[PDB]
């Protein structure tokens, strides 16, 4: 049907608008499924493994780990909000969420006839323009630990239920301050996670030890 | 060998216990779940797929509930309520279904309390009996002389279908069909839509030039070209015998010695063609209509007299255009008498529409059948807009036969929920609890109706109680389409008394048929 | 990752069997290449030296033969583009009868340098009016290159000239002798009204005696046997029935009522009294020949035995229709003896043995009739049907001329002149339609290059010969197939011609079908069904 | 959900679900039928599961031969189907507006909005769109000229542009010759008979009929110049008596007595006709036709062929009207009482003979009101699509007679639609704005289509035109060949007032109720 | 030779051109020769055949074995056409006519 | 006509044997379902009888 099926039969190709519309296809499905995670009102999933193995979840990394997808584009976005998530650890939800919205903006122009290079161009343009403005938007701060409260909150709000939030808050903020060291990097190893299976989920606490 | 030795037949399995009730009520509340969200005026249709390869893309109960197949008995028993419901009354398909599947919803908690269904029984008859009456109270006159209060009431009825859009124009021709069709004889008054007023669809052109004909309209032709396609006063004969020559059941055989017997029995046959045509002309006639064949010699005979023919025409329509233009089907021409003629057709013609020929027997004066020329987009838009005059002109013959209204919206729902629960309030056996379920499961059609209205249906819902639980609020519903609570007298929207009577009996009547089960048993053969 | 999904909407909606092809690349180069290959397929069959083909088709029933219209009707051809000019060239075989090759050697060409235009940048709605307003510029041409006209058509030695480059092609070592018989054949019929019928010619194919033995006869012949005890007759007043030699029944139905014994005993006395005087009064309008188309009874058989008359039985009406035509009697459809006018007349009938096949020939001796008949021996059925095939030819050839007396140069002369002549026009014309006319004039070389590259010869050489003597001015020169290196020689001292009409509707016909399979941009096939052919095909 | 707990093997698609399938359906139906949209569309071939070759541009005949057993594509080929049935053109422009419809109304019904608004926005923009049509149109006397126009903008879409051309005169001669003051057009009148010997643009008008049988007796004359035409409706071949008859003899001399005596009764008949023949022409100069609808035996084919009668059977049903209407003559049942006057008169009847097939022509008329088309073509795909374009042709022509008015087409009245919705948006209430704003846009897909399959690009050509609008206001449409705006009313490029009529009731209705689908289902197992 | 997802011809179609077929047809047209060469002269030999349905057809005449023989060669046919003409226009030389056109052919 | 295709998106790039609940009435009521028929297995064992 096109010059790869000739040379070898079972080959499968999509080109040219077809492939086009398979990656967004593929992008806007995600889009879909992941649009319920994000914020503090987003709603949990519950992903069952082979086993049986039950996974409460909210994290987008983690769901699009144990989504039941086979799809290239899914793979390409997985292996970016992997990236993502392995560095900042956060926002992998927001990275599904405007990738797939920048695919569907762009085939909104393309399927008028319009090229994807003008699209990819006027995204550059976009995307250096808007790094400068975050640069002039963002608010230098001495990081007390009222600030450190806060960006706890905005996280684990967002990760789990308020009031288990607002004991992990206190939790990570201490953890984090007693071993920081003053101007130099802080090594995220030197705070063990130990998990024991016998009390209420509102008594994890820290220790200023080990366990 | 020695095959085994057993009571019962090879896969002839039971059950029983609080499996089989558990069950079946699922099984209805499911069968409610299908079409829950297709009630009120703000409903989505839903598109079904014939097993044949059509498509019904409907927004009526009965239909989506027939277009399916299901495997458990309550479903079936759901469905056939549907299309009981569909016949008796034409409309209400939708909510008998729901108001049968919450019944038996809030008998399931009662059945789980150790409470035998005899009483559950008893008490669903004792609020059957209560809701008529309140029913029957709270019941409005009607004068079917004002056509505009029936207009209206006819709207009410259609503002849920798809033909709400020309609302107008529906309820105009559903009016002008159903009182077209009504007619009496011998001291027996008959509306029989059913027979005298065909729906017909030829997709394409615009839904505004659909209209009801003051006649009949049917896919024939002229069986000569030469014959007129236009009269102005035909003087119409009908028969339902063949024109042309054919054997005798005695078994006859002819026995030829001489020469000339051949040519005279085929001058025979002639002849007695011949004869035929001059008995019918005799009567000096337009047009003639026969349901069997016509011959090539009988079409010359009477275009010898300037007479149009139409040569095979079903026996619907023939009975149809009788009743129409006043003939009078005749099978031997020779019986045929001036009473049998018929005039009063005021136009026949024969034209073309698309790449077809169409027969109009229109202009009549006081014609008794009529048909509805439908004109849309395509197939299915017209079968969906034929269903919804289905219901128009069903709504319209239930209140030319019971001249009663109530409050529609949920207006009804609550004020018969109130007096039943108020009634119950001096109750004091154990039955109480489940005729106040009842009563309160009546309240399941303003909640829906909220629910597909998409606004908060628990404060709306619990407003709606408290302001029926005033004297003087008897006829306040909601809005379909702003999600607010009116009233009903103001907003204009009503339904006829049967109607409402029909759906209450036929839900209840099924919460109690459903309950009475136990102990279902499957696999016999025939 | 590891399965590539089908596109969403059209893609997905497309049935299980069903193949799809749009663009450039998967419908216009693959229809090209389609054609491309009928053309070579069929093109090493064309011209004098051109080789025969052995053909088997779906039935086992062995077709050898070097006509490229039969070798394309016993191909199975699946492909739709080269249906279309399969079917092409099964219309320029209907409406003239020679020049297929010709139709499929051009057709593959033009497609062919299509292809190449469309690679260089040019799209497709400028090739196709390229080649529109070649085709209409070498229709003007055309006309200009006739050479010399038939002038007469009741000659014999003129026609038998004019025929025999049109029966050279095939069979190439014996055209002098098929010339002179289907010469004759075709002046027997065509009088002095100018219509004249291809279906007055009949070809009967006895085996045997090597096809030098052939011959024309004015008359008729049927592959049967007298029924009866003569076998010869001399002045022959043959009277043709169309109903059996029977006495007539009802059409109703008939059953013989008896009620006494001498009804009983004198029916059949009456009956076979009743059948002899028929017979005799028949007879007695002096016909000694009866033809009937239906079955002989027992008994009229004996009474025509009696009375010394011929039987002869023809099942296919066609054969009753014709035998009437070329003796002159009238198909009586009852038993009734023939009147002066209605009894034909033959100069001789007989019935007589060629090899082991028996006979019965209506014989002429006026070299005139409405019919004549080839009778073609040989030594093999495919070596007849070969035969036959160019008689066909021959004959649809002198059909033509009738039709049309003007006649070009052959050999290439033709095309190579229209070629010179097209590329000339197209220098002249500026834009980007000059490619595609030039295209168009190139595409008629393939005529003399296949005619060189099936003569053994080297093809370039004799088309460089050919430019260069046109040039010069000589425009009647074409290939020499009679020489061993790249030679021309002039066509018309040689007397190898073409029909003007052969060549017109050939390039009419080989143009539209080029220009209609290159309109086609999008190829939507459903899946192929195993049904036992449409009903229309019978 | 509750199907598939109900019956375990159905197939459901619900709520978004539902809007999905559909939307993508559309989408790949409007992808399909783009192409062809416009004079400078693109050919398709469509080969059958038999091989056979199909050539066409036709929308109507696309959607029928695409390999799709899809719902939504058996909906809106419901609906091009009727479109096809009623006016006889736009079923492309059919699907590409809905497919566009239902793109745009998607475009907002994916960021939270009910589909409900955006059907009220399309009523609305549907009312507002066809009072500006009923502004639009051109009232015209439809004279030969504009007649042309009209058929050209037709079959230069539908076929070959030298083809198109001959199309044009033949079409609308045909429909000239036919049409009667103030009477209904009928198109059974116009007999289209297809031969396959000459070339495409061999297609022209004989002012008579062509029936595909001739006569079946070889000593019949095969041309005729002044000719006697009698319609006829009786069997002149042997009858069998209804009755079980049955002949009863006794010797040979009664069985052939019985045998000559069972012919008498068709004899009587020959006999009339034959002395009809004879009062009517004494001598050879006129000639005598029999066109009979029955079949006729060799015994009365060789009586009347020694009259020297022409003899045609087993004419079609349809004959005996168009042969009545135009050699004027009477379709007779029977011959009880047959005079001179029931004759027809046709100034020319010969035969053509086509290999095994044969034909009769019946020309010079004196005023034939029935005429019959040609359609000649060296190929069978040829025939079949210049018989679709002139089909095409005679609904735009009968059309344009029917409504005296016309439309200015190119793509023209769309943009002009889809500025006044624009202008007209404030004034609807609520957030139905979207809806019409969807419903604009959608108008708006004929010009882009026309501008794609021009070669030129969607965005600058739209605007250009629409920049030229607003400036004088005039019916600009788009030039195909340069991608300027253009006046299509000046250069003649019209189309038919009911076709955009039909368009618009007809897409509005269906994206409507397509809209409004929250449930595929699939449970009659 | 490419896959060409739609074919010219429908698959199955056996196609062999040039100089090896025609070698081939010779080599087939010197098997049918050599079947019959036995049977010519009077110290010729009887060549005995059975059918199908176990009938045996003992002969000497040339054109007799070449009809008993069920030839499917296309090139081979033309032996027993010619055996068949001969016996047809003569009776005599059925041998001597497929002998000598095998022996021009080799 | 006859079939209807898997809604484009996250239904068609679902694997094979996997299952997707999704929304108040095909996730919550069937886990209520679900945990309401274990409590009724266990009930009757419940107290000293
Ligand atoms: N404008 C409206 N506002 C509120 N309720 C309405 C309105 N129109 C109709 N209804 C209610 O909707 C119900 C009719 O819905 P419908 O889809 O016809 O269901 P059914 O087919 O069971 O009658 C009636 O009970 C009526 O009370
Ligand atoms: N003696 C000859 N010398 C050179 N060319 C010849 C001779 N005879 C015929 N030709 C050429 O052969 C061509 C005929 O090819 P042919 O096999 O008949 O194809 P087709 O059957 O399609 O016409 C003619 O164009 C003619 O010019
Ligand atoms: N020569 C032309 N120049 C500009 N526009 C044209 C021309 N011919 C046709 N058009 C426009 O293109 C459209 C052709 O549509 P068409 O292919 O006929 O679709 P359909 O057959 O479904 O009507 C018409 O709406 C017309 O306005
Ligand atoms: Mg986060
Ligand atoms: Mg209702
Ligand atoms: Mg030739
Ligand atoms: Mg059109
Ligand atoms: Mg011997």
């Amino acid at each position: 049907m096109a010059a790869v099926k000739t040379l070898n039969p079972k080959a499968e190709v999509a080109r040219a608008q077809a492939a086009l519309a398979v990656n967004i296809s593929a992008a806007r499905g995600l889009q879909d499924v992941l649009r319920t995670n994000l914020g503090p009102k987003g709603t949990m999933k519950m992903l069952v493994s082979g086993a049986g193995d039950i996974k409460l979840t909210k994290d987008g990394n983690v769901l699009l780990h144990e989504m039941q997808i086979q799809h290239p584009t899914a793979s390409l976005i997985a292996k970016v909000a992997t990236a993502q998530d392995d560095i900042t650890g956060d926002g992998t939800t927001s990275n599904v969420l405007i990738i797939g919205e920048l695919l569907k903006q762009a085939d909104l122009y393309i399927s008028e006839g319009l090229h994807p290079r003008i699209i990819t161009e006027g995204f550059e343009a976009a995307k250096e323009k808007a790094l400068q403005f975050l640069e002039e938007v963002k608010v230098s701060r001495e990081m007390d630990r009222e600030t450190l409260i806060d960006v706890a909150r905005t996280s684990l709000r967002t990760k789990v239920h308020a009031e288990l939030a607002d004991v992990l808050t206190e939790a990570v903020v201490d953890s984090i301050l007693a071993i920081k060291k003053q101007d130099e990097p802080i090594d995220l190893f030197m705070i063990e996670i130990m998990e024991m299976k016998h009390k209420s989920e509102t008594d994890t606490s820290l220790i200023r030890g080990l366990v | 060998g020695h095959r085994p030795v057993l009571v019962l037949s090879q896969n002839t399995k039971r059950e029983s216990g609080r499996k089989v009730q558990s069950g079946n009520i699922n099984a209805a509340k499911t069968i409610a779940d299908i079409i829950r969200t297709c009630l009120g005026p703000k409903s989505m249709m839903k598109m079904l797929l014939d097993p044949m390869g059509g498509i019904v893309m409907t927004n009526d109960g009965n239909a989506i509930l027939r277009e399916i197949q299901v495997q458990h008995p309550a479903a079936k028993s759901m469905i056939e309520i549907s299309r009981t419901q569909d016949e008796e009354v034409g409309d209400g398909t939708t909510s008998v279904i729901i108001l049968a599947g919450e019944m038996l919803s809030v008998a399931e908690h009662f059945l789980e309390q150790q409470m035998h269904p005899t009483v559950v029984i008893s008490a669903y008859r004792k609020a059957l009996d209560d809701m008529i009456s309140t029913l029957k109270k709270i019941s409005i006159p009607v004068d079917i002389s004002d056509s505009d209060m029936m207009l209206n009431i006819i709207n009410s009825s259609i503002t849920t279908k798809a033909i709400s859009r020309w609302s107008s124009l529906a309820c105009n021709i559903a009016l002008d069909a159903v009182k077209m069709v009504q007619f009496e004889e011998n001291g027996r008054k008959e509306i029989d839509i059913k027979k005298y007023a065909r729906v017909e669809k030829i997709p394409g052109g615009i839904i505004e030039d659909s209209c009801v004909l003051r006649g009949v309209m049917i896919n024939k032709d002229v069986t000569h070209p030469r014959m007129r396609r236009y009269i102005k006063n035909p003087r119409i004969v009908l028969l339902d015998s063949s024109l042309e020559y054919k054997k005798g059941e005695s078994q006859t055989d002819i026995e030829i010695t001489r020469e000339e017997d051949f040519t005279r029995i085929l001058q025979m046959e002639e002849e007695y063609i011949q004869q035929l045509c001059e008995d019918i002309i005799q009567l000096k006639p337009d047009v003639v209509i026969t349901e069997k064949g016509i011959s090539d010699l009988a079409q010359h005979y009477l275009m010898r007299a300037n007479i149009t023919a139409i040569r095979r025409v079903r026996k619907t329509d023939n009975n149809r255009i009788a009743r129409a233009c006043g003939a009078r089907i005749v099978s031997r021409p020779e019986e045929l008498r001036e009473d049998d003629v018929g005039t009063g057709a005021g136009l026949l013609e024969i034209k073309k529409i698309g790449d077809e020929y169409f027969t109009f027997i229109t202009d009549c004066k006081d014609p008794k059948a009529c048909t509805i020329l439908l004109r849309g987009a395509s197939k299915e838009i017209l079968s969906e807009v034929e269903r919804n005059l289905q219901d128009a002109m069903q709504v319209c013959r239930n209140v030319l036969l019971d001249p009663q209204l109530v409050p529609g919206g949920g207006a009804s729902e609550m004020a018969v929920a109130h007096a039943l629960t108020e009634k119950s309030k001096a109750m004091t056996g154990v039955e109480q609890w489940p005729y106040r379920a009842v009563a309160q499961a009546l309240e399941v059609i303003p909640r829906t109706l909220i629910q597909n209205c998409g606004a908060s249906t628990i404060r709306l819902l619990t407003s709606l109680r408290a302001k029926h639980t005033q004297e003087n609020c008897e006829t306040w519903g909601v809005n379909g389409e702003t999600g607010t609570l009116v009233d009903m007298k103001e907003l204009g929207i009503w339904e006829p008394l049967a109607v409402k009577l029909q759906t209450y009996k036929t839900a209840v009547e099924t919460a109690v048929l459903l309950l009475r089960i136990d102990d279902i048993v499957s696999g016999h053969k025939k | 990752a590891l399965h590539v999904p089908k596109a969403p909407g059209f893609a997905q909606m497309l049935k299980e069997g069903a193949k799809h092809f749009s663009g450039l690349e998967e419908a216009v180069y693959r229809n090209i290449q389609a054609c491309k290959e009928l053309a070579q397929t069929t093109r090493t069959a064309y011209g004098p030296n051109g080789m025969n083909k052995m053909v088997i088709n779906h039935l086992e029933k062995l077709f050898v033969t070097n006509d490229a219209a039969t070798i394309l009707r016993e191909l199975e051809v699946q492909h739709p583009a080269a249906k279309m000019i399969v079917m092409a060239s099964h219309m320029q075989e209907q409406e003239v009868g020679d020049g297929t090759n010709f139709v499929l050697v051009f057709a593959g060409a033009l497609l062919e340098l299509a292809e190449e235009l469309l690679r260089i940048g040019l799209s497709v709605s400028e090739v196709i009016e390229g080649y529109e307003i070649a085709c209409r510029k070498a229709h003007e041409i055309l006309p200009n290159l006739v050479c010399c006209s038939a002038k007469n058509l009741r000659d014999i030695d003129e026609v038998s000239s004019l025929l025999r480059t049109s029966i050279m092609s095939k069979q190439y070592g014996n055209e002098v002798f098929l010339a002179k018989l289907i010469a004759q054949a075709c002046v027997s019929i065509f009088p002095d009204s100018g219509h004249f019928n291809v279906d007055n010619i009949r070809v009967c194919k006895i085996l045997g005696s090597g096809i030098s033995s052939s011959s024309v006869l004015h008359g008729m012949v049927f592959k049967k046997e007298t029924e009866g005890d003569v076998t010869s007759v001399k002045d022959a007043k043959i009277a043709v029935y169309s109903c059996p030699f029977d006495g007539m029944i009802t059409e109703t139905k008939g059953t013989v009522l008896i009620k006494t014994a001498e009804e009983l005993m004198n029916f059949s006395k009456g009956e076979e009294n009743l059948m002899d005087a028929q017979v005799k009064a028949i007879a007695d309008t002096g016909a000694n020949v009866v033809v009937t188309g239906g079955k002989v009874a027992d008994m009229a058989l004996h009474y025509a035995n009696k009375y010394n008359i011929m039987l002869v039985r023809l099942n296919s009406k066609w054969d009753l229709r014709r035998l009437c035509k070329t003796v002159g009697a009238t198909a009586l459809p009852r038993l009734t003896p023939p009147v002066l006018e209605e009894m034909g007349h033959c100069d001789s009938v007989y019935l007589s043995e060629v090899g082991d096949t028996q006979v019965v020939v209506f014989k002429h001796e006026k070299e005139d009739g409405a019919i004549s008949t080839i009778v073609l021996r040989g030594s093999t059925d495919n070596l007849m049907d070969d035969i036959e095939r160019a008689v066909d030819d021959g004959v649809n050839t002198f059909k033509v001329l009738t039709r049309d007396k003007r006649l070009v140069p052959g050999g290439g002369a033709t095309e190579i002149e229209l070629a010179k002549q097209i590329t000339s026009y197209g220098e002249t014309c500026p834009g980007l339609e000059q490619y595609a006319i030039k295209k168009f004039a190139e595409a008629f070389e393939a005529i003399p290059r296949a005619l060189a590259e099936n003569s053994g010869v080297k093809a370039n050489e004799v088309i460089s010969k050919l430019y260069a003597v046109h040039q010069e001015g000589n425009k009647n020169v074409g290939l020499d197939i009679e020489a061993e290196v790249p030679a021309v020689k002039d066509m018309l001292e040689a007397g190898i011609l073409d029909t003007y009409l052969g060549k017109y509707w050939a390039i009419k016909l080989a143009t539209n079908a080029a220009v209609t399979v290159l309109r086609v941009d999008q190829i939507i096939m459903a899946k192929p069904a195993g049904g036992p052919k449409p009903p229309s095909g019978k | 959900a509750a199907v598939k707990t109900l019956n375990p093997k159905a197939e459901v698609a619900r709520a978004q679900a539902a809007l999905a399938v559909n939307i993508s359906a559309a989408r790949g139906l409007q992808d399909v039928l783009r192409t062809n949209l416009g004079p400078k569309g693109t050919m398709k071939m469509l080969v059958s599961g038999a091989g056979d070759i199909k050539l066409t541009k036709d929308g109507n005949v696309l959607l029928h031969e695409m390999q799709i057993q899809h719902p939504t594509a058996s909906l809106i080929a419901k609906v091009a189907t009727a479109q096809d049935d009623i006016t006889g053109d736009g079923t492309t422009s059919n699907v590409l507006i809905i497919g566009e419809l239902l793109k745009q109304a998607d475009l907002y019904i994916s960021e939270g909005l009910h589909p409900r608004i955006i059907t009220e926005g399309f009523e609305a923009a549907k009312e507002k769109a066809l009072q500006f049509l009923e502004e639009v149109k051109v009232s015209r006397e439809m004279d030969r000229e504009t007649l042309i126009d009209v058929a050209r903008t037709s079959l230069r879409t539908k076929v070959h542009a030298e083809l198109a051309d001959v199309l044009t005169e033949a079409v609308v001669d045909s429909i000239l010759a036919i049409k009667k003051q103030d009477e209904p057009i009928d198109l059974f009148m116009i007999e289209i008979m297809e031969m396959k010997h000459k070339s495409e643009t061999d297609t022209s008008l004989i002012r008579g009929l062509v029936l595909d049988h001739g006569a079946r007796h070889p000593d019949m004359k095969k041309r005729v110049e002044d000719a006697y035409i009698l319609t006829c409706n009786v069997s002149l071949e042997y009858e069998k008596t209804e009755v079980n008859s049955g002949f009863f003899y006794k010797s040979a001399e009664e069985r052939e007595k019985l045998v000559k005596a069972e012919r008498k009764f068709i004899e009587d008949r020959v006999k009339k006709i034959i002395e009809l023949k004879r009062k009517v022409c004494g001598d050879s100069d006129k000639g005598f036709v029999v066109i009979n609808q029955k079949g006729i035996d060799p015994f009365s084919l060789d009586a009347l062929s020694k009259e020297g009668i022409v003899a045609l059977r087993r004419a079609k049903r349809r004959n005996m009207e168009r042969l009545t209407l135009a050699c004027g003559g009477v379709a007779l049942n029977s011959f009880d009482d047959l005079s001179p006057d029931c004759l027809g008169h046709a100034g020319l009847v010969y035969e053509y003979t086509l290999g095994e097939e044969k034909f009769t022509f019946i020309e010079k008329c004196n005023n034939p009101r029935s005429v019959t088309l040609l359609i000649k073509g060296p190929n069978k795909h040829t025939l079949t699509q210049i018989k679709d374009a002139v089909r095409d042709g005679l609904r735009a022509v009968k059309n344009a007679i029917d409504d005296g008015c016309v439309v200015p087409g190119a793509g023209a009245v769309e943009v002009a639609m889809a500025e006044a919705l624009i202008k007209h948006k404030p004034s609807v209430k609520g957030r139905a704005q979207l809806g019409v704003q969807a419903f604009a846009d959608a108008l708006l897909i004929i010009p882009k289509v026309l501008a794609q399959n021009s070669g030129f690009d969607l965005q600058e050509t739209l605007v250009k035109i629409q920049a030229e609008h607003s400036e004088s206001g005039q019916l600009v449409g788009v030039d195909l060949n340069t991608g300027e705006p253009m006046v299509a009313a000046e250069v003649g490029v019209w189309d038919n007032y009911c076709v955009k009529k039909q368009l618009l009731h007809s897409c509005t209705v269906i994206a409507t109720n397509i809209l409004l689908v929250d449930e595929i289902m699939r449970a009659g197992m | 030779m490419m896959p060409t997802p739609v074919i010219l011809l429908k698959e199955g179609t056996d196609s062999s051109q040039g100089i090896p077929q025609l070698v081939s047809n010779i080599s087939a047209c010197q098997v049918i020769a050599e079947a019959v060469r036995t049977t010519l002269g009077p110290r010729g030999m009887d060549k005995l055949i059975v059918d199908g349905r176990g009938k045996a057809t003992i002969s000497n005449d040339g054109a007799t074995i070449l009809k008993l023989l069920d030839v499917v060669h296309p090139a081979a046919k033309t032996l027993v056409d010619i055996a068949k003409s001969q016996d047809a226009e003569v009776g005599d030389g059925t041998t001597s006519v497929t002998l000598l056109a095998a022996e021009f052919l080799k």
